[PDB]
């Protein structure tokens, strides 16, 4: 786990503290997508949506993903394309949740998917880089992606922040498997 | 509160 991988994943726990001691609304209330027009020029929000996570369950799967997935692309593609991935993924994808939904949002599971198209359309369409997604991996995805259409967990999900997520992963994919 |  290289800078990128690691000060996500810290930030990611400093926050869900955060969240256990001052309580879900008062860190979104500093956080989430901007959800009144006061608050449009707070630009840390069109990102910061993605730290918040509102269940163990939540945040435990979303930093074992990208621990996995960002910690590859970050060792071999380097830290400047994790960097890059992330805030495209993160930006796009709280657009479209907010659109689809409103402003109250959380979780790093658009990055994620990202990180998903990413790494596995860069395995089938340009071997040599270095970057796969195992067999075994895509099945645990594919499941992973269907648990959340279907909404087969405690809280509802955020269907724009996936479909948003793993289209900038495959477009980012495609355009650099191009070459 | 959707979770992603």
């Amino acid at each position: 786990a290289g800078p990128v991988t690691w000060v996500m994943m810290i930030a990611c726990v400093v926050v869900f503290i955060a969240m256990q001691i001052l309580g879900d609304q008062e860190v979104m209330l500093w956080l989430a997508w901007p959800f009144d027009p006061t608050l449009k020029f707070e630009f840390w929000r069109y990102f910061t949506h993605a730290l918040m996570h509102f269940s163990l369950m939540h945040i435990l799967f979303n930093l074992l993903w990208w621990w996995y997935l960002g910690g590859a692309v970050e060792k071999r593609l380097g830290s400047g394309k994790l960097i890059v991935i992330t805030l495209i993924s993160a930006l796009l994808s709280g657009y479209v949740q907010q659109k689809f939904s409103g402003p109250w949002f959380g979780g790093l599971s658009g990055v994620v998917y990202a990180l998903m198209g990413y790494v596995w359309l860069r395995g089938e369409r340009d071997p040599q880089s270095g970057i796969y997604l195992q067999r075994g991996l895509i099945i645990f995805a594919l499941i992973w992606i269907v648990a959340g259409w279907f909404d087969l967990f405690g809280m509802s999900m955020a269907n724009g922040a996936h479909i948003a997520g793993l289209a900038v992963g495959l477009a980012m994919a495609f355009v650099d498997s191009l070459n | 509160v959707r979770m992603x």
